[PDB]
RNA sequence: AAACUUGAGUGCAGAAGAGGAAAGUGGAAUUCCAUGUGUAGCGGUGAAAUGCGCAGAGAUAUGGAGGAACACCAGUGGCGAAGGCGACUUUCUGGUCUGUAACUGACGCUGAUGUGCGAAAGCGUGGGGAUCAAACAGGAUUAGAUACCCUGGUAGUCCACGCCGUAAACGAUGAGUGCUAAGUGUUAGGGGGCCCCUUAGUGCUGCAGCUAACGCAUUAAGCACUCCGCCUGGGGAGUA
RNA sequence: AAAAUGGCAA
């Protein structure tokens, strides 16, 4: 699934790129589109909060159900389609009453691939069911942390997590990090892993393409000035010379943990990553 | 697959000449048949029988063995193989054993021994020596 | 092609439910291209070594002719699935 | 000594049939060798396929 | 192959009634069972043993075709154009 | 399981229970795997011991 | 040029198999983790110590997680060109052998160059990681110990897809074919009365013959024919 | 358990 480039020129020497073979429709539905305005790490306030934003190529935001409501109506997917805003690719799927919606396109689905939602949904790909009903050992996707609210977990691209074991209440489900966690047997997520796995093997190859995807230079703190950076300063390059290696900001950046202590999260987690 | 069918033969008299087996069958053809024919009239051999089993007919050869159970063939070697062929002009014509063996000889006027290849000037194929 | 199917159905099961079950897998054996010749209720039997601590165990056995395992593959699928069925085998022969 | 299978003539082992598989297993569970049986080579190469598919549905303990 | 497909291939490509030894009926038994071959070898590339035994078939075939055409040139261009192998 | 009989001596149980796992074979076969041997040599010790029977 | 069926194929009736590829399903054990019980060691060796444990180890009971390998059966047993192939199930798929004599009618054999396959280690990319374990680290041993032994331990060991292309890759025995005493065991058949006969394997024993000798001996290293590969003192050197 | 080595000719 991964083109690999000849080296006609140094710029594109092992760059690498998707085939984009599975992609069937390359244009979006015109209803589902929403207008996307770029941020480029800039707060209300106006001013630079996450660095390393701006530029990159326009898109356009494809409404997308991550809650898979929609129960008792069989959907064909129509298409897969590329999103400019995720890794994964997207389904095109129409329910039997008419209604045309995009869904997270999990792996091996095909175009004219009936999928259902529900209790009692049959457990296929691209079928999203409360997790209770969902079996021991299946992998799932689109995974809801609140019951309605719409899948929030596993929908990278390759992205999969696998139900270990019921408890009650609460369902206990392995995530991608190795994280075993218990979820609400309410929530629901779509049985199958997201598609598009060859996304992370993609050598980009070049600066302007990463320059296209919007992310802009990053300098080191070694290289800027004491004013600047805590690793800023030094004759010469300089080692760290300090106990740890520090954030733009002055704090540790190497091993120190940052997770928010007295959460109601701590109870449902059960191993950590 | 078999190569030779005249090596075959030369080779089953050996092996049962060696273990003194009284009488051999082999495959038949006329060739065979012919160079049999001049193993029986030297003495080398016995007597030698002809039977049709309706694909190329069958050969029955009755070895010869001397009082003392001494053997009458010493040795049979094929002088002419497929691999290379030993073609001999009458003037060039061997002698097995001092004249004592006889060497079969494949000519225009047919299989015949090297004496009397010798004694019509007619030159042939060297079949084998029989001694 | 001739298979046979036999299917332990959880002892702890309601009457009641067991009959769903076993109707319900029954179909699924025939349900492509299929003939039952026969279905056979062995019935509670105690196991030789405990499955899904479970001592006992209901045996099912059904025989089916196709011409392909699409039906018994069907079978296999919804019996890993169904929680009744603890342990389930098919052979052809 | 004689075949078992020979003798009586037949000529399938089933699985099912629990209790002549039963006589060929030890009391361990163990798989008796063919000498000891009396077994022919061909039947005891379906009886060890027959005690394998009925330790898999319970029928035959493995131990 | 399935006898009874053999058995229609036999039917169709031989010579004579109740001739199972014609080169073109060989030819066309062994052109069906290489082509069954090559969908298997499709599904499972790695089945290296299986593959073997097509390549033999496919000498064979080779074999075959080669007497055939010494023996009659028009037999033998019948039976490659009605195969399709060529 | 080997049961001592009613109004048996422990140590003929004992023995019985010595026999029963001679014909159990348990401790030859954990002796056999205490150490690795290389999977050519289980075959050739498998066949020394054909040999020997 | 025309015939023939013995070779070589094909049909038909049978047989056996850890042959191959892809999924699915078991059970034993190991390791780790969580609790209950319980207590001053456990572990290891020639002997030790490192190590682990008293922040409750080890052991015992129960539960969970995960990977890998399939006890018994198991056998000079089976299958495959070789390398190899051992839980069970299904799907796909190759080869072989017996019998018969439908058919074809020498359509065969070998095989330079080619073209594939090819243990283990290794290499690339992605994944996985129980066990074992190069390297590495303690302990010990020793004159020294960059070892042997002990406690750990990384790659690797596992999967997929590429690459590598070699092994005492061995029967140190190229392939095809025919012939030449017997005795005996076993695997898959066939035929006729537990016995006999016969076919294809797989062992043991042993003539004739061969061999420098050891040995080989119908599974030739005997006796023959075809074809291919290979050798011609040792070292330098499988090096430049 | 440890347990090394012994001028070349005659
Ligand atoms: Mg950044
Ligand atoms: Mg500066
Ligand atoms: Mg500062
Ligand atoms: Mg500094
Ligand atoms: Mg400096
Ligand atoms: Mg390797
Ligand atoms: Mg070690
Ligand atoms: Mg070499
Ligand atoms: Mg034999
Ligand atoms: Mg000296």
């Amino acid at each position: 699934a991964i083109k690999k480039y000849k080296p006609i020129t140094n710029g594109r020497r092992n760059m690498t790129s998707l085939d984009f073979a599975e992609i069937t429709k390359t244009t979006p539905e015109k209803s589902l589109l929403k207008p996307l305005p770029k941020k480029a790490g800039r707060n209300n306030q106006g001013k630079l909060t996450v660095r390393h934003h701006g530029g990159g190529h326009k898109r356009q935001y494809r409404v997308i159900d991550f809650k898979r409501n929609k129960d008792g109506i069989n959907a064909k997917v129509d298409s897969i389609q590329y999103d400019p805003n995720r890794s994964a690719n997207i389904a095109l799927v129409v329910y039997a009453d008419g209604e045309k919606r995009y869904i997270i396109a999990p792996k091996g689905l095909e175009v004219g691939q009936i999928v259902e939602s529900g209790a009692e949904a049959d457990i296929k790909v691209g079928n999203a069911l409360p997790l209770q009903n969902i079996p021991v050992g299946t992998v799932v996707h689109n995974i809801e942390l609140k019951p309605g609210k719409g899948g929030q977990i596993a929908r990278s691209a390759g992205a999969s997590a696998q139900v270990l074991g019921k408890e009650g209440k609460y369902v206990l489900i392995r995530l991608r990090s190795g994280e075993v966690r218990m979820i609400l047997s309410t929530c629901r997520a779509t049985i199958g892993q997201v598609g598009n796995l060859q996304h992370e093997l993609v050598n980009v190859g070049k600066a302007g393409r990463s320059r296209w995807k919007g992310i802009r230079p990053t300098v080191r703190g070694s290289v800027m000035n004491p004013n600047d950076h805590p690793h800023g300063g030094g004759e010469g390059r300089a080692p760290i010379g300090r106990p740890s290696p520090m954030s733009p900001w002055g704090k540790p950046t190497l091993g120190k943990k940052t997770r928010r202590g007295k959460k109601s999260s701590d109870k449902l987690i059960v191993r950590g990553r | 697959t078999m190569t030779d069918p005249i090596a075959d033969m030369l080779t089953r008299v050996r092996n049962a000449n060696m273990v003194r087996h009284e009488k051999l069958e082999l495959p038949a053809s006329n060739i065979k048949k012919e160079i049999a024919e001049i193993l029986k009239s030297e003495g080398f051999i016995k007597n030698v029988e002809y039977v049709e089993d309706d694909k190329q007919g069958v050969l029955r050869l009755f070895l010869k063995y001397g009082q003392n159970d001494e053997r009458v063939i010493t040795g049979l070697k094929r002088i002419s193989k497929p691999g290379l062929r030993v073609y001999a002009k009458a003037s060039e014509m061997p002698k097995v054993l001092n004249g004592l063996g006889i060497a079969l000889v494949s000519t225009s006027e047919g299989v015949i021994t090297d004496k009397e290849a010798r004694k019509r000037n007619v030159g042939g194929e060297i079949i084998a020596y029989v001694w | 092609r001739t298979y046979e199917v036999m299917y332990i159905v959880r002892p702890n099961i309601e009457e009641d439910a067991k009959k769903a079950l076993v109707e319900r897998f029954n179909g699924i054996l025939a349900t492509e291209g299929a003939e039952v010749l026969e279905a056979k209720d062995w019935g509670k039997r105690r196991l030789a070594y405990e499955i899904n601590d479970f001592k006992d165990g209901f045996y099912n056995i059904v025989r089916v002719k196709s011409d392909n395992n699409k039906a018994t593959d069907e079978f296999q699928r919804l019996a890993k699935i169904s929680d009744d069925i603890i342990r389930y085998m098919v052979i052809r022969e | 000594k004689v075949c078992y299978f020979t003798a009586n003539g037949i000529t399938h082992i089933d699985y099912k049939d629990t209790e002549l598989l039963k006589r060929f297993i030890s009391e361990r569970g163990k798989i008796l060798p063919r000498r000891v049986t009396g077994t022919s080579a061909k039947y005891q190469r379906m009886l060890t396929t027959a005690i394998k598919r009925s330790r898999h549905m319970a029928l035959l303990p493995y131990v | 192959i399935s006898q009874e497909r053999k058995n229609e291939i036999i039917k169709e490509y031989r010579v004579h009634e109740t001739d199972t030894g014609s080169p073109e009926v060989q030819i066309a038994v062994l052109t069906a069972e290489i082509n069954a071959v090559n969908e298997h070898l499709r599904t499972h590339k790695k089945d290296h043993h299986s593959r073997r035994g097509l390549l033999k078939m496919v000498g064979r075939r080779r074999h075959l075709l080669n007497y055939l055409r010494s023996k009659d040139i028009q037999r033998y261009r019948e039976l490659i154009k009605s195969l399709g192998i060529r | 399981k080997t049961v001592v009989r009613k109004n048996e001596s422990l140590e003929d149980a004992l023995r019985r229970f010595k026999r029963s796992v001679s014909k159990s074979g348990t401790i030859q076969e954990v002796r056999k795997r205490e150490f690795y041997e290389k999977p050519s040599v289980k075959r050739k010790k498998k066949s020394e011991a054909a040999r020997k029977r």
